[PDB]
This record gives structure tokens, C-alpha cells and sequence, in this order.
């Protein structure tokens, strides 16, 4: 009833920046609450490859991709977003955990220095993909980098098909964005002083279905090298992926996704043993691997193009134990 | 003076190379190797450096400055592509004592074979 | 079943509608096995297919793009007389995903310009399914033209989820997705032409890019919009059947979500639950099922938010009923 | 297991054969685990993909695109012998999907020309797996040469359907699809070069558009048709597994269906039935059986029309038996 909505207790939770998540606990402790988050945008302009090229972000929490809010099945979440007056475009959010007024879209339409308050009861558990969508530009607002993710746990956290609990000790999420940064006669990428000012010549590259680049955290090489994820043998962990307009096909180099739930709904029973999963544009999955053996693996888009010449690739590095009984060399490269 | 290198993932002999891949230089010279493309390194070979000069390794997509002080021949690798070929050659003063001692030294086949070319080639 | 057999069934002559609508079925089949009869004439016309007038000698079964959606049950035998009228120039044929033998029916089914033949076959899987003609050697350009619709065989006890329990859906609509490959002039602006063999070789080099200059619903982009805007109300039940026999798409029904979606579009595959945003390969058809919960405007598209603002794949469902704050609320609407 | 209880295990060698055919192998194991020895040279030559004499520099395990199809046990330990030639002139390595630990094996094989190594690994999990050379800075390039090709690993007990019920095939082939990437001239002509470092930068250009200029099966437009079209009588049973270790395809039997299909290529996870056309994620191997209940030719292709027709991904197969008209006939042939 109305009464009982309003006894709910309201938490505010402090939000981190992908691809770390915030504080939160698998199996759900107490009973439903409203959730409350806040994000301000940030539109501004973001180097992401090492030849300087530059693209002038919509960030959600000032980081692409937005960072992962997680509440479980039956809690309400309510964000307040805030676009500051600095900002020259009216933005907005849809969170396909949501269920009516376009995702929130319609009911978040706030320009330059004002910002509301939205609440939705999420009732089916499962990651899913949020993003700006103002209406006439949608495309525009997500290729600029202006989505994130939401996971929705199950009250009694995650399970497999069989009913067998799995907890992950760790959960990294990786959000994936397809640019389209538009180049002169000579192949040189193109810069502007405003966001406006590469609208028209960023549809055209657009429309070619093509993107130019396309990473993970904003950048190619974000989570590669000093910034490659951690994990040691014997741990679980889960890696949410995200991709708000176009398909990828998540692949752990070395490993493989025990359990992913593809579609990103945990109702829906998870594969198993699964070499390369495939997450269609508009989708957030989700993958739960052990390691086994320690070393460095690339987990990357299989699309080898993408994930090498574009720039879609991580690296984790493990420590621990190497395991022969699973992989050894019996003769080294040798004449 | 200053010699500039550039590491590629393609250039006219291929994939992976240093352009130029021979370089010619005296003593108190420098060498700028400038990764063009990410993925590259330079690393002197062992044993395939003159007698008194040091060993010399840089970072992945690091600019590299090397400066050449004994005079001789220095086959140079990318710490990755060495076995896809991606070496260069860098001769210090005329007729280097130690040229045919590494053109002859155990080595990748493809390796060899662009060796080759730069020493007829790119002389 | 043998040739007696079959003979002494019952004969069911069906008029098929034009999508998004369906022809009158029941969902649960109402007595034993019987061959549907059902006839169409193909038709090569000029069809706009955007604001601007970009005009496209489609091929259209039914006279429309995409073809109708024919409904029978597992079991019974869909005869279909297929007929091409000697105003059309080019030879066609017909091959159902859902037949077994003869390449789907295309082998027995090549008619010329003033030729008309029968074709029965038994639906022995159900499940939504993509037809789609294609005369050997020019199969890509006949299908791109929109030469392709889907058929439903639903199992003979209706549709149940993954568990048994029986769904039964109020309406349903088929949104076919058809993604064209127009030639454009040195200005860039869509070229047009007399015929549709003037269209062949400048169409082929588009289709070769494997990027379409248009992608959208019911042959046209804003098909589905407006007065043709499907409609659902608070608490109805809707199964929107999707195809595309020429591309991958990604359904996604922004504000709500496939319930249960056969993405597969094969009944006997359990269907998955749920879902935000699906995923039907080209060469096929599938299904998903939702109960509406607010009312509004909801746009129905390809999540390739590209194709579906810039290209033209996206439909809007206008929905009457009581809004539901429980479900979601602007506690502060949008201020300073 | 423990070193010396591996070292105990009994060794089968196993000649391999070149694709789409299989080696000789039991659906069921027979004895426990074995270390199973292969040995693949790898040849990098050129190799013709289409008529008009188009020619790709491929890297090829095996001395064929794909690489052949490896078959072992769960439980099993595959080790491979790879050598190098030193008539090649770049450094490979091969990753195993089916593998764990070292990037897929690619740490612990890097061999340049003249050079050869062995690895061996426990294949714990059941389902077909594409391996693919992978060299630091230059994957994507090897994978597109046609360095790739994909492995099955099979349950002990044999493959069997969601429900636990056995599921034999009297035939299994496997088809391996590439899609290629060949610079053109100024006037649109394919290049042909001497050497496969000579054509690295011009390919890396046509791989970046994402637009493969052919996709085919086999390593050629037309290699499984003609004398290489696949065979099957009416009442066989066939396994069908098709990897694609660089682009997503769509499979989809012309006349026929996917009766069960691992999709995502891996036992454990129930196959989806009734499929008209499947789905396999660039960098991965699914596997469709289907019992053939028709005889004629049918074709079976990547969906995307274009790629099939267009770019080169359909082949062929033959069927003998007698055909069956309960489940289709031509009741009116084509006529005026
Ligand atoms: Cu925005
Ligand atoms: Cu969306
Ligand atoms: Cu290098
Ligand atoms: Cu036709
Ligand atoms: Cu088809
Ligand atoms: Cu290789
Ligand atoms: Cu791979
Ligand atoms: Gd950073
Ligand atoms: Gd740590
Ligand atoms: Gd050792
Ligand atoms: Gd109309
Ligand atoms: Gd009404
Ligand atoms: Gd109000
Ligand atoms: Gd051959
Ligand atoms: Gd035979
Ligand atoms: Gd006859």
C-alpha cells in the first residue's frame, strides 16, 4: 500500500568509478529499501588513444561508462541527477530496469542547472544497460559515451541453474563504448571547441556503422598495463560487461565464463563452459569465472579487429600457483 | 647527430618493422626510436653488440633515445616481434669488426632473412 | 501420413491481412490436423520507404512489405498457392524456413512472369519462422527488395513458458524488419530509377558495403507511427513476432520487456525471461511476449540506436491505462 | 593428477585429415583418460579464394584454412606438436579455447621459422572450442590469414540431448568460416603480392573497415561445392560443427533445420531444437545435428543473403534417399 511504501527505509550509497563498484552485499540484508544515488553529468572533452584524439564526453559521474549502481530484487532506486548550468546540453536517463516512461527518459529531461529526482521499483533481477536518450539526438548522447549499468541482485544473491549458490569474491565492470570520431581529407581526426560544433560530422560516421574506436573505461589501453584488473587463483569473480548500441563478444583469454548469463537476466539460467558469450548492443551480461592458473589474460571483444586494432582489449593479472595438470609446456620453442 | 627510427606494425618489408632498419652512425650519436604504433620496444641482442658497450632495454611504447659510443655493428630486437622479424642494424664507424660474426650467429629465420636484405638492400 | 490420408482431411481457406495485423487464428488448435489454404500474388512495385521520397522497386508477396504473416498449427499442412502476375518481369519462388525439402519450397516453386503453382507442406516444428524468395543467383537482391514475411506454427495446446504453464496473449502483432541498400548519386541523395533491372548493378555494390542505408518496419521509415502506432492498454497481454531475413537485429521496447522471449523464435526452446533487449539472426524469426503495466508512448526499435533513429527502425505503441507510481515516480520533476 | 599419474596415462597418436572430414574418433570413450598426441606444421603459402584468381597470403596450421578439426575426450590431455619450417618467415603460436592458462597456450608456443614445441593440456570441458594463432601485436592479422580452425572435445559418454537421452551421428563434418580482408587497387582489382609481410599494411587498412571483401567456408568461394559438397542420405544423422575465430555468422541448413544446437558450442549447456538459423559469436565453434528426411541439394550458409551469395560463405550438400511428400509436395507445378 501507500503506507508501507513510504516506511521503507532510504539508504544513500556512495558511488565509485568503473570499473570497481561500490560497497554492497550479495544476499540482500533487511528487507526492501530505496535505494538512493546521485550522479552530476559532466560534458567535456576526453583523449582516448595515444594519438590525442579527442572526444567531447557525456558522462554520467564524470566517468565513462557511468559507474554500476547494484540494488537488489524489489528495492526502489531513486537517483537524483543534476546537469550543472556549466553543461550546453539538456540530457536525461533511461534505465531499461525500469518499467514506463521510456526507462525515466520522459520523466528526466533537465537542461543546464536544473536537476530531478527519479524512483523505480526494480522488479526483475538481472544486469541492464542505463543511458541518455533525449529525444531527436539518442544515438548521439550514448556513442558520446553517456550510459553505464545497473545490477539487480536477487534477494538471495546469485545461483547457478541447478539452484547451487555462487558468490564471487570480487566484481569488476566493464563497460564498453563505440566511438565515431570523425577525420579530415587526410585521415587526421578531427577536433572542435563545443559538442555541437562535431554533430553533423559525427552522424555521417555514424551512419557508416563503423566506429573508429572501440574501448573499454573511455580509452583505449584503460584497463591494460598498471590499471589491468587483479585476481589470484581460487578466486571467483564476476565481470559485468556492457554495450548501450553496439553487439560485442566478450572472451577471458586463457579462461572461459563458468557461468554468463548472456541476456543478463539471472531468471534466465546461465551457459556454462563458455569460450566467447555475445551481448547485444542495448544489453548488459554478466560472466562468473574461477581462476585456476596465474599469469596475465586479455579479456576482450573476440572481434580480434576490435578488441586489437580499435582498441577493445583489458588485461588481468593473477598471482598464485601455475597448475600443470591443467597446461604445461613439454618441449619449450626450441630447433 | 641525431638518427630518427620508427617502430610499425606495417611498413615496406612487412609487418613489424623499424624503418630504417639499418642506420649508420659514429660514435657519440644518437638513435630516437619512436614507437609510431604501440606494441614496440628496442632491446640490444646478446652477443650482438661490440665487446665494451652496455646492454640496453626501454619500455613498450616508450620514445627511446640511445646514444652509440664503440664503434662496431648492434643488432637490435622489439622485445615482442623478435621472432616476426623486427630487428634493425646499426653500424658504428667503418667496417665493423663484429658484422660477420652476427650475420652468422643463431638466430630466427625470418630474422635472417631481413637481415640479409638490410645489409644488400639498405647499406 | 499417407496421399489418403491427407486427402480426407479438412481444407481451411484463410484471407490473410496485411502486417502488422494478423489473420483471425485460435491459439489453441480447434480440432485435429488440416491443410490451410493460402494464396498470394506477388507484386514488383515502386514503394516509398521514407519522408523524402526514396523510392524501391520492392518485390512483395501480398503486395506488401514484408510479406503477411500465415498462422496454422503443428501438425497441419500449409498449402499455399503462389501466384506471379505477367505485369511482374522477373521469375520467383518461395522457400519456407519452416518446410523440410527442396530448399524450403523455393525448388518447386520457380514461376515466371503469367505462372501460378501449389505448394503443401506439413509444419511438423512450431515456432515463428521467416519465408523469403530466392531464384537462384539473385537470392540477396530479391530478399533485400523485401521479398520475405514469416509464418507462426503455434503448438497445437497454444504457447506455454519454460515450465509448462500455459500463456495465452490478448493480441499480437508482426513487426517484419527490412534493412534496403539504396544507391545514392554524387550529391549523396537517393537515386531512382524505371525499372528494377536498372537497379541491379548500382544495388549490388550498396549490398556488397553490408551497411544499409535504411533499416526499418513494415517497409517504410515511421511505418508504425502516428495513426499506424500499435496500440496496447494496462494489463494486456501482447506477443510482437519479429523477423529479418536479410540481417541481425536487436529488439528492445523502450519503458518495458520481453516477459518471455523465444529469441530463437522455436517454441520447444524454452523461452528466456525477462529480457531488456533480445537478439534475432538474420535468416530468422522470433517472438516475445509482454504484459503491459504503464500507459504512454513506447518505442519499439532495434537497440542499434543508429539504426534505430538514423536508419529508420523504430515503431512507438501508444497505451491507454492508469499510470503506476509504485512501479516509477518523478519524485522531483526537472527544475532549478 | 599428479605428474606421475599423467605420466601413467596411455598415449594414442592420431593422424589428422583436412577439413571439412574428421579424423577417426569414437562418439563414446573408449578406456579412461589419454594423453592424445597430434602434430600440425604450419605452412604459410597462397592460397586462390575465388575465380577470378584473388590470392591471400594464409597462415595455415595444417597446410589448410581451416586448420583441421582436432577430437579428444573431456578429461582427455591433447598434446600438440607444432613446428614451424624455416621455409616460413614469421613467428606463430597457437591458443586453444579449450585450454586453460597462458593466453590459451599462445605464452608457451611462440616458435620462429626452424623451431617447434609441444604442449599438452587437460581438456576439462566438453564442447567444440576454436583454437587460433595469436602473436603479440600482430593477432588479428594471423586469424584473418586463415590461422585458426577449432577442436571437440566430447563428453565421455558421447553427446546427448537436454533430457540426458543419447544423441549419435552417423556423419560429422566441419566447416570452418573465414572472412578475409584484400586490398584493391585504384580501379577496384584485388593485389597481388610475393611475400606476406609485403601485404600487412595495406591489409591492416581493409581489416579496420570492419567489411570482410569475402567471407567463405573452407579457405575459397565455392570449396565445399562441386566434388567438396557434403554427402548425407535420407535417415542419416549429421553433426555439423562450424567455428568462425573472427566475425559472427549465422548458419542455416537450405531445406532443412538445426534438430538440436549447441549454439554456444559447449555440451554442459542444454541445445536449443528446431532451429531454423543459429548463432555463433566471431571467436567461437557451435555444432548443429540434424537427421536429413529429404534427398536433393541443399545448400547451407551464412544467413546474411550477402555474405552467402554475394561474398562466398554457402556449400553444398548431396542427399540420396526417397523423397518424402507427407512432408512436402508440389500439388500444381509451376504453370501458366
Ligand atoms: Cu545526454
Ligand atoms: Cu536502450
Ligand atoms: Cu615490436
Ligand atoms: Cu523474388
Ligand atoms: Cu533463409
Ligand atoms: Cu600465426
Ligand atoms: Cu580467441
Ligand atoms: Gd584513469
Ligand atoms: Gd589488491
Ligand atoms: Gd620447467
Ligand atoms: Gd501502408
Ligand atoms: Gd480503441
Ligand atoms: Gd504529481
Ligand atoms: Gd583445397
Ligand atoms: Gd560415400
Ligand atoms: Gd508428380
Amino acid at each position: 500500500t501507500a503506507a508501507e511504501i513510504a516506511a521503507l527505509p532510504r539508504q544513500k550509497v556512495e558511488l565509485v568509478d568503473p570499473p570497481f563498484v561500490h560497497a554492497h552485499s550479495q544476499v540482500a540484508e533487511g528487507g526492501p529499501k530505496v535505494v538512493e544515488f546521485t550522479m552530476v553529468i559532466e560534458e567535456k572533452k576526453i583523449v582516448i588513444d595515444d594519438a590525442g584524439t579527442e572526444v567531447h564526453a557525456m558522462a554520467f559521474n564524470g566517468t565513462v561508462p557511468g559507474p554500476l549502481m547494484v540494488v537488489h530484487q524489489d528495492d526502489y532506486l531513486e537517483l537524483t541527477l543534476i546537469n550543472p548550468e556549466t553543461n550546453t546540453l539538456m540530457h536525461n536517463i533511461d534505465f531499461h530496469a525500469a518499467t514506463g516512461a521510456l526507462g525515466g527518459g520522459g520523466l528526466t529531461e533537465i537542461n543546464p542547472g536544473e536537476k530531478t529526482i527519479l524512483r523505480f521499483k526494480a522488479t526483475k533481477p538481472g544486469v541492464f544497460v542505463y543511458h541518455c536518450a533525449p529525444p531527436g539526438m539518442v544515438p548521439w548522447h550514448v556513442v558520446s559515451g553517456m550510459n553505464g549499468a545497473i545490477m539487480v541482485l536477487p534477494r538471495e544473491g546469485l545461483h547457478d541453474g541447478k539452484g547451487k549458490a555462487l558468490t564471487y569474491d570480487k566484481i569488476y565492470y566493464v563497460g564498453e563504448q563505440d566511438f565515431y570520431v570523425p577525420r579530415d581529407e587526410n585521415g587526421k581526426y578531427k577536433k572542435y571547441e563545443a559538442p555541437g560544433d562535431a554533430y553533423e560530422d559525427t552522424v555521417k560516421v555514424m551512419r557508416t556503422l563503423t566506429p573508429t574506436h572501440v574501448v573499454f573505461n573511455g580509452a583505449v589501453g584503460a584497463l591494460t598495463g598498471d590499471k589491468a584488473m587483479t585476481a589470484a587463483v581460487g578466486e571467483k569473480v564476476l565481470i559485468v560487461h556492457s554495450q548501450a548500441n553496439r553487439d560485442t563478444r566478450p572472451h577471458l583469454i586463457g579462461g572461459h565464463g563458468d557461468y554468463v548469463w548472456a541476456t543478463g537476466k539471472f531468471n534466465t539460467p546461465p551457459d556454462v563452459d563458455q569460450e566467447t558469450w555475445f551481448i547485444p548492443g542495448g544489453a548488459a551480461g554478466a560472466a562468473f569465472y574461477t581462476f585456476q592458473q596465474p599469469g596475465i589474460y586479455a579479456y576482450v571483444n573476440h572481434n580480434l579487429i576490435e578488441a586489437f586494432e580499435l582498441g577493445a582489449a583489458a588485461h588481468f593479472k593473477v598471482t598464485g600457483e601455475w597448475n600443470d595438470d591443467l597446461m604445461t609446456s613439454v618441449l619449450a620453442p626450441s630447433g | 647527430e641525431n638518427i630518427e627510427v620508427h617502430m610499425l606494425n606495417k611498413g615496406a618489408e612487412g609487418a613489424m618493422v623499424f624503418e630504417p632498419a639499418y642506420i649508420k652512425a659514429n660514435p657519440g650519436d644518437t638513435v630516437t626510436f619512436i614507437p609510431v604504433d604501440k606494441g614496440h620496444n628496442v632491446e640490444s641482442i646478446k652477443d650482438m653488440i661490440p665487446e665494451g658497450a652496455e646492454k640496453f632495454k626501454s619500455k613498450i611504447n616508450e620514445n627511446y633515445v640511445l646514444t652509440v659510443t664503440q664503434p662496431g655493428a648492434y643488432l637490435v630486437k622489439c622485445t615482442p616481434h623478435y621472432a616476426m622479424g623486427m630487428i634493425a642494424l646499426i653500424a658504428v664507424g667503418d667496417s665493423p669488426a663484429n658484422l660477420d660474426q652476427i650475420v652468422s650467429a643463431k638466430k630466427p629465420k625470418i630474422v635472417q632473412e631481413r637481415l640479409e636484405k638490410v645489409i644488400a638492400s639498405a647499406k
